[PDB]
């Protein structure tokens, strides 16, 4: 009905009926229009539209209502429609305050006195006393009695003498940091250049719970009101939207209020450092709109988005869920460095056979004094290529291998005492194998060392799990790994009855043809038309080989 | 997963959303004792007999009717009532008929304001040569985004006529780009 | 045709280099493996050394 | 730092349900070994210090793996937030706006007290029982959490709370924890409380309705 | 047609029920002013969802001891032969092996 | 059906250590309890027949614990506890559990500390083990091919609530009730009391070492 | 941006480690793990502690594009549910151990 | 006209509008979809063949479950199942016998066999349902789907999508095709017929060597590559298009 879809509309939309200030010819053809095209004009509002078209009927119009012209420019920006319940706001009970330093204090990379700090930091376990309405009389200070110099202020006026310490050695650099960082001045920016005023209080004076009476200065239709509370920064009472439309006749530019300060934030990440709520007037009763999270800047030095959620609050960047548990997956144990050795022993090897090979190239230097040959590159160890194999053309990386990272000492001992063991095999008519070298007995202990974290890892999960599924804690990092369709409706599936196209055979021209043909081809041109006698994995054909031998 | 894996470190526009939209200035534009200051009063500390760790300090029309206790209503007040308390626990008021606060940052008292007992409204949509003023220039067509003291702050927008027995193609705050019916 | 007028024929000019540059091996590539019944003889073509010789005229 | 804050009414005002010797030790020694805890830590860490006690909980909860100082901050709040949830000469049925919202959010009072009971009933170990007013839904809850943990890590807003922690009845009533939650719903549970909670709350939530012109 | 881009908007004047429930069709039953509300485009851009949120401020745009064998793959130093692509399908011949044990010089025919 | 075992000594056998009001609370309330509820949720299953350990591992679920969890494993931990105390305990131990301790912790000091601290700190209700580390996982690669038998050690673990070393396949040897039912009514807030008065009056080392040899016989089976 | 990497990471360091907090901690029974130079991803399921006893290691976490130093001689707690790059540059030592909950 | 998605709507006798939406192939195949008057879905493949969209979905893998599921629409598409329909629709082999029967209009009850599905492929799915790369293109943009580029072949959800718009067509949400456009339209120069006739001269040649192949097995001899291919079926092709084709002109 057209009730149910107006308020759909409020809420979920956030239509609100604003005022169309329209010109006297808009306005005459919205009136003229509702009767027909081309028909004498009957309406007393059309009729009445059609000489307001002409200004020299206004002035006379005006002149009989006996108001000015200027008046009646202003008379056509006022609200239509109906006026919300003016408010009434109650106090609960007094105003009662204390003068509590800010439990932030000092600032980041700030030093003070500690031992002052100390001295300041007694006064917040005054929050917990109790103070009771039944109890503000008995001994109540008045007049002659409440002379500020009779208040026991001590530990706020240390607070004081560190703050103004800070602001005379500080001001400078936050107003260049503002210039730096801030094109232009926006409500919740640093006030400064002419506009600042010695005597601004600065963002460490204030802290949430902390009561402030200000002004309204600045109205956003989408943000909310903006206040200043004597601060270098504006205050910022959030609010948008729908709300503003009966809110606006309540909260208005220039007018004096009492806030309460909510959160206070850094302004170099969120746009309005300075949260607010009213207190007088209260209009919580009328604001629906909320923000989810504190508007944030997008700044120049913000490349990684992982990172730029972690400076406010804000979820992790989804992503789909892999559908396996960490805990059921098999150990790693292939260490990162053993790529490395092998290229080196590689390396060593084939020094070592062009040593054996023209030993007269290697004379009167020892093996470990070899140097590099000149033009070695150490940032270029590794050069990408390609190569041409027959009519093949295959990529081709070169690993460049220094010299001086090579044990040659030690590989020429093992080098010569397996050739002995062969020598003395080939003099025996036995065959000689070697098993392993130092090297490949190297790369094992570097797996063993890596399969040893992976396994302390696992054993230290299986606790955590059953530590956590008792309490209540979550297994995975919260926000990371949404559930299936929150990526969207509609998704490519190549598994899915509703993206395959074999149904009635494999396309001729389809790829998956293509590609199971080439293979033919190519293994036909190796085997052909010979039967498949027995298969067998090659780990268990190679045990048996060793078995045999 | 990361250890899956199979660079080196030695070696303008304001988003709105609802949808995405980017506002700048491409679309948005401006049209042209001691004294009372602003400022902190202190720090709000627990009344008891209200419950609450941070006080309620005021109620409004609806929460007043839903919320408050019985034992409460003596406790209501029209105007506000200002206490300080010190460092060893004393009560000050100075004057309990008044409304007097203590600056925070010079350490005196000052009174309040009010005891808390323009021409153009904010989001109204203007046409293309509406006059606010004989002495001023006319305005331009959009909706009126930001109120300041002596400035507002325009979101342009173009107005489009239609007759009774028109359709309009899409829901309310409907994203429509170029070109669009 | 950025800053001149086109060459009149260039729309024959370039459709004919894209038959010879990439036509000819999209359609020498679907042509099929021929077996026969038995299986026994079987003929291929490999494409990848496809040649065009300059008329001898 | 933080103060340990006295409960609002005097340690035996709570007889015969919750006798003065369970106040003694809840108050005086778990209660405040949990403050002095947490104020050793917090002059060790000038960033922890600063955070206001909802931030502090919301920090060190760390998004579900909990820093060291989480289980002092979090008790000394949940047990502050408990001694308030009681009065003497409580228990009862709520009124104004604090029934109606149960009653629109749970169909009746007698729904809300089976809710409240089984939460926890079968809350097994230590832990809390909340009603809570959800931020994003709008409405209240039961919810059950184990240990320190309390809804301000889901920006969720506590309004009632009962300690189920066993060191919290079993002098009083040892294995009868159901004894111990009936005499909590009939004699101690402070509505006035929740009233102001209410109240607090909505100046984030709004459980109201919009008001819409017919225009 | 839209002249720009932006977001639809409409006071008084507009049926708030579509035409039908399924359409984003409404009808006119008055003469009404239909704005649309100017507003950059995302255009081609992301917008990551956890970070972009309401009212952010954007400065800026939007033999064998020399192999190795390892995680799903291996290196070599019987005759490799690859295919003409370089790409292995599944189930594919890489290397193979001509065992002396079998080979003979004489003709015959083989039974199994 | 399982059935309730009363403790090996007279219920008044461990005062003043532990008063007989807690033993009549603690074994006649409490273990009674577990006891009671564990038969109702087996009876009509297929957990009818298997030992303890059995329906404390099957209902684990591997980390999605079923609803008969919490009371067989709570049925098993009292029992395991009510025979890790004598009323003449504590002292040290000997033979091979305390070269096994030394080789693990340096010394039997060493290991008295850090059992006591573990206990203390444990946040909540739960239980404080030491454990014969002799674990095999059911993953792939998960086999050491030369073990070097110092991986087979003691370790002293602490669990929340009714989690015990079985659902990880350890071998349990001692344990501490850390639920505050087990010493409120002796000792009131005062845990740290409550564990000295166990390591130094209560601890039953015999038996202690009595299932160190059935860990190592565990392991020396599988081994072969 | 302004914050360091161990702030925004939750990267506990205690750089320059007394002996008297090694002996706490039981370093001298922890395992050990070395490399040289080399690049290991990594994402940590568990918290891990680690006490580097020669090198030093550059972590880069996913998608970043500075890098935490962490030199001999420092105590570092990795926390769960980190994903990082880890360089090495020279030879490496370390003695390290896995955190479940509670723990340490 | 270029292979892609039209969106056409055609006044009946009686002055009702009736939408229409063709799916044309890089062949010129036409996959004609309608909504009749008891709005059922018929695949008008031609003049007097008509087959229903669950038979013709169903004989391509999709289960009946997904289809209510995916489309805006479901209750409408449950208005018209029959009880005979359901049956068949059950199973995929008993769909495959149900869509031939209409695309054939021969009386009996086919028994499914692998040259069934091969005879109906070449006459059906190789004519009509390989949209190419431009149909692809035309398809994915006119109905708003992320298909990859590289899927030359019709999908089902590309026949269901076809289906969802007709329905929100005739009630208004969208905008009908202008064939006339050029957008709609695609120029096939000399690189598209001279590359044709070679496609036609290979699929002669290759029967030219299977015919030769055969006779020298049936011979016994071993057969020159040369003698098995002979010139004609690449010079006479070609010969034969300049001479006949009416796209060749003789240069005025
Ligand atoms: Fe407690
Ligand atoms: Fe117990």
């Amino acid at each position: 009905t057209e009730d149910e879809a107006r308020r759909r509309n409020w809420i979920e939309r956030g239509w609100a009926p604003w005022e169309e200030i329209l010109t006297p010819e808009a306005d005459f053809a919205r009136k003229s229009l509702n009767e027909g095209e081309e028909v004498p004009l009957q309406s007393p509002e059309a009729i009445e539209a059609f000489k307001m078209l002409r200004p020299s009927y206004r002035k006379k119009k005006i002149k009989e209502m006996g108001i000015t012209e200027d008046e009646w420019y202003a008379k056509q920006f006022e609200i239509r429609g109906d006026k919300p319940p003016p408010l009434d706001t109650s106090w609960a009970g007094p105003l009662v305050v204390r003068q509590i330093p800010p439990r932030d204090w000092p600032p980041k990379g700030w030093e003070v006195d500690r031992k002052e700090l100390e001295f300041i930091r007694e006064a917040h376990k005054l929050m917990a006393e109790r103070v009771w309405l039944e109890d503000l009389d008995k001994d109540l200070k008045v007049g002659e009695d409440a002379t500020v110099d009779k208040m026991c202020l001590e530990r706020f006026k240390v607070f004081l003498k560190q703050y103004n310490e800070w602001v005379e050695a500080n001001k400078d650099r936050l107003e260049e940091d503002s210039y730096k960082y801030d094109q232009d001045f926006y409500p919740g920016r640093r006030i400064r250049g002419k506009d600042y005023k010695e005597g601004m209080y600065e963002l460490p004076f204030y802290y949430p719970g902390m009561i402030c009476e200000g002004t309204v200065t600045t109205l956003h239709l989408y943000q909310g009101a903006f206040v200043d509370i004597g601060g270098v920064h504006e205050g910022w009472v959030p609010i948008k939207g729908n709300d503003w439309f009966w809110i606006r006749h309540f909260i208005r530019v220039g007018m004096h209020v009492i806030v309460e300060i909510t959160a206070k934030r850094d302004p170099y990440r969120f746009r309005f450092p300075l949260e607010l709520r009213f207190v007088h007037p209260n209009i919580d009763h009328m604001i629906f709109n909320k923000f989810d999270f504190p508007p944030i800047f997008h700044r120049d030095g913000d490349t990684n988005p992982d990172e730029i959620r972690r400076d406010c609050g804000r979820p992790p960047e989804p992503r789909k869920d892999p559908g396996s548990k960490p805990e059921e997956e098999g150990l790693l144990s292939d260490h990162p460095y053993v790529d490395k050795l092998w290229q080196l022993h590689v390396a060593e090897q084939m020094i070592l056979d062009d040593y054996e090979a023209n030993p007269e190239k290697y004379k009167g230097k020892k093996l470990s004094e070899l140097s590099d040959d000149e033009g070695f590159d150490e940032r270029k160890e590794i050069e990408h290529g390609e190569a041409y194999y027959k009519k093949t053309k295959l990529p081709k990386v070169i690993l460049k291998t220094s010299v001086k990272e090579l044990d040659l000492e030690a590989a020429l001992i093992e080098r010569k005492y397996h050739n002995k063991l062969m020598m003395e095999a080939k003099a025996r008519g036995e065959g000689y194998k070697i098993e392993k070298l130092r090297r490949n007995i190297e790369m094992d202990e570097y797996d063993s060392l890596h399969w040893r974290r992976s396994l302390e890892e696992r054993e230290a999960l299986l606790r955590d799990i059953s530590s956590r599924q008792a309490l209540g804690l979550p297994l995975e990092e919260p926000g990371r790994y949404k559930p299936g369709s929150f990526f969207g409706k509609d998704q490519y599936d190549p598994t899915s009855a509703l993206y395959q196209y074999d149904y009635w055979g494999e396309p001729k021209n389809s790829e998956i043809s293509k590609q199971e043909r080439m293979k033919d081809a190519h293994n036909k041109s190796i085997v052909g038309k010979g039967n498949v006698w027995y298969d067998m994995s090659y780990d268990d054909a190679i045990k048996q080989t060793i078995e045999r031998r | 997963r990361k250890r899956n894996n199979p660079m080196n470190p030695f070696y303008h526009g304001t988003i709105r959303m609802f949808s995405l939209l980017i506002l700048s200035s491409s679309n948005c534009f401006r049209i042209g004792t001691i004294k009372n200051s602003s400022g902190p009063l202190g720090t709000a500390i627990q009344i008891s007999n209200f419950y609450s760790f941070l006080p309620l300090l005021t109620y409004n029309q609806i929460s007043v009717i839903k919320y408050l206790q019985l034992d409460n209503f003596k406790y209501i007040f029209q105007v506000i009532h200002s206490y300080l308390i010190d460092e060893n626990g004393r009560i000050f008021n100075l004057d309990p008929y008044s409304n007097l606060v203590l600056n925070p940052f010079k350490l005196n008292w000052y009174f309040l304001h009010q005891n808390y007992n323009t021409i153009i409204s904010l989001g109204q949509f203007f046409c293309e040569n509406v006059c606010i003023a004989k002495k001023e220039p006319y305005l331009k067509s959009g909706q009126v985004l930001i109120v300041q003291r002596d400035s507002v702050v325009i979101r342009s927008a173009k107005p489009y006529l239609a007759t009774p027995g028109a359709k309009v193609h899409g829901h309310y705050r409907e994203i429509l780009y170029e070109g669009d019916t | 045709g950025t800053s001149t007028i086109p060459g009149f024929n260039q729309i024959q000019f370039e459709g004919f280099y894209r038959f010879i540059d990439q036509g000819l091996i999209e359609e020498l590539s679907k042509f099929p493996k021929i077996e026969d019944i038995d299986h026994e003889i079987e003929f291929q073509l490999f494409v990848e050394t496809y040649q065009l010789v300059e008329p001898l005229i | 730092y933080y103060g340990l804050k006295t409960p609002p009414y005097p340690l035996d005002a709570l007889e015969p349900y919750m006798s003065q010797r369970t106040l003694e030790v809840h108050w005086g020694k778990h209660h405040r070994g949990y403050v002095d805890n947490l104020n050793k830590q917090l002059g060790k860490d000038d960033r922890l210090y600063g955070y206001t006690m909802e931030e502090l909980i919301k920090a060190t909860y760390n998004n579900g793996n909990p820093l060291p100082e989480f289980n002092n901050a979090a008790q000394v709040y949940n047990h502050d937030f408990f001694w308030e949830s009681m009065q003497p000469g409580g228990g009862d049925m709520p009124i104004k706006g604090v029934l109606e919202q149960i009653e629109k959010d749970f169909g009746s009072f007698t729904n809300f007290r089976e809710k409240f009971t089984n939460a926890a009933l079968t809350q097994f170990g230590s832990g809390w029982v909340w009603l809570v007013l959800k931020r994003e839904e709008r409405r209240l809850e039961v919810v059950k959490t184990s240990n320190a943990i309390n809804p301000l890590v889901w920006d969720d807003i506590p309004i009632i709370n009962l300690d189920v922690w066993e060191h919290s009845y079993y002098l009083d009533y040892k294995n009868e924890r159901g004894k111990y939650i009936n005499t909590f719903l009939n004699h101690l549970v402070s509505w006035n409380a929740a009233m102001s909670r209410m109240a607090r709350a909505e100046a984030f939530v709004n459980l109201g309705e919009p008001t819409i012109p017919i225009a | 047609y839209s002249d720009s881009e932006g977001e639809m908007h409409w006071s008084t004047d507009v049926s708030h029920a579509p035409e039908f429930t399924y359409s984003n069709v409404h009808l006119l039953p008055k003469t009404s002013h239909l704005w649309i509300l100017s507003g950059g485009s995302c255009g081609s851009s992301l917008i990551l969802f956890s970070i972009h949120k309401d009212q952010d401020q954007m400065n800026i745009p939007f033999s064998d001891l020399l192999a190795k064998r390892r995680r799903n793959r291996f290196l070599i130093p019987i005759s490799v032969e690859i295919p003409i692509n370089g790409i292995f399908r599944r189930n594919s011949i890489f290397a193979f092996f001509d065992d002396p044990r079998y080979r003979r010089k004489s003709s015959g025919i083989l039974k199994y | 059906g399982f059935e309730l075992k009363p403790p090996p000594y007279p219920l008044d056998a461990l005062e003043p250590h532990m008063s007989r009001e807690t033993l009549d609370y603690h074994w006649g309330k409490h273990h009674k309890t577990y006891v009671e509820n564990l038969n109702k949720q087996i009876v009509g299953t297929d957990l009818d027949g298997l030992s303890l350990e059995e329906v404390v591992l099957l209902s684990y679920n591997r980390g999605n614990m079923l609803p008969a969890f919490n009371n067989a494993a709570q049925a098993w931990n009292h029992e395991f506890f009510w025979e890790s105390i004598q009323p003449g305990g504590g002292g040290k131990p000997s033979g091979d559990l305390l070269r096994l301790i030394e080789r693990d912790f340096g010394s039997f000091s060493d290991f008295v500390e850090r059992f006591k601290a573990a206990a203390a700190s444990n946040f909540g209700s739960g239980w404080t083990w030491l454990a014969y580390k002799a674990n095999r996982l059911d993953v792939a690669n998960a086999v050491n091919p030369l073990p070097k038998e110092e991986d087979k050690k003691l370790v002293i673990v602490k669990t929340p609530n009714a989690v015990n070393p079985l659902v990880w396949d350890y071998s349990p040897l001692l344990t501490i009730d850390t639920w505050e039912h087990a010493y409120y009514l002796d000792f009131e807030n005062r845990r740290i009391e409550y564990i000295n008065t166990f390591m130094e009056k209560l601890v039953s080392w015999e038996t202690v070492s009595t299932r160190l040899e059935s860990a190592m016989a565990r392991a020396a089976q599988r081994e072969q | 941006m302004q914050t360091p990497l161990e702030e925004l990471y939750n990267v506990k360091v205690e750089r320059k480690v007394s002996q008297r907090r090694l002996e706490e901690l039981g370093v001298s029974r922890w395992s050990v793990w070395k490399t040289g130079k080399c690049k290991l991803p990594w994402d940590w399921q568990v918290d891990q502690l680690v006490y580097i006893e020669e090198g030093e290691v550059r972590v880069v976490p996913e998608g970043s594009k500075r890098f935490m130093q962490f030199l001999a001689g420092d105590l570092v707690r990795y926390p769960k549910w980190l994903e990082a790059d880890l360089f090495f540059n020279a030879p490496y030592s370390e003695r390290y151990c896995f955190k479940a909950y509670a723990d340490d | 006209q270029s292979p892609g998605i039209y969106y056409q709507s055609e006044l009946d006798h009686n002055g009702i509008s009736v939408y229409t939406g063709t799916i044309i192939s890089d062949w010129g195949g036409r996959l004609e979809l309608e909504i009749d008057k008891k709005a059922r879905i018929w695949a008008r493949v031609s003049r007097k063949q008509k087959i229903s969209i669950l038979v013709l979905s169903s004989a391509m893998g999709s289960n009946l479950r997904e289809i209510l599921e995916n489309v805006c629409y479901p209750e409408i598409f449950l208005s018209f199942l029959t009880d005979k329909e359901k049956k068949k629709i059950g199973s995929k082999e008993n769909a495959i016998l149900e869509f031939y029967q209409q695309f054939s209009c021969v009386g009996g009850d086919p028994i499914f066999s692998e040259s069934l599905c091969k005879e109906l492929q070449k006459k059906f799915f190789h004519q009509r349902c390989e949209l190419g790369r431009i149909g692809r293109r035309n398809i994915n943009w006119r109905l708003n789907l992320n298909i990859p580029q590289n899927n030359i072949f019709l999908l089902p959800r590309d026949i269901l999508a076809a289906a969802d718009h007709l329905i929100g067509m005739k009630f208004g949400m969208g905008t009908l095709d202008d064939m006339n456009h050029l957008k709609n339209k695609r120029i096939r120069s000399v690189a598209d017929l001279l590359q044709d006739q070679l496609g036609l001269a290979l699929a002669r040649l290759e029967n030219v060597v299977k015919g030769t192949i055969g006779g020298a097995i049936r011979h016994k001899l071993i057969p020159t590559p040369q003698n098995l291919v002979t010139s004609t079926p690449l010079t006479t092709t070609y010969e034969s298009f300049f001479g006949l084709h009416p796209l060749s002109q003789v240069l005025d």
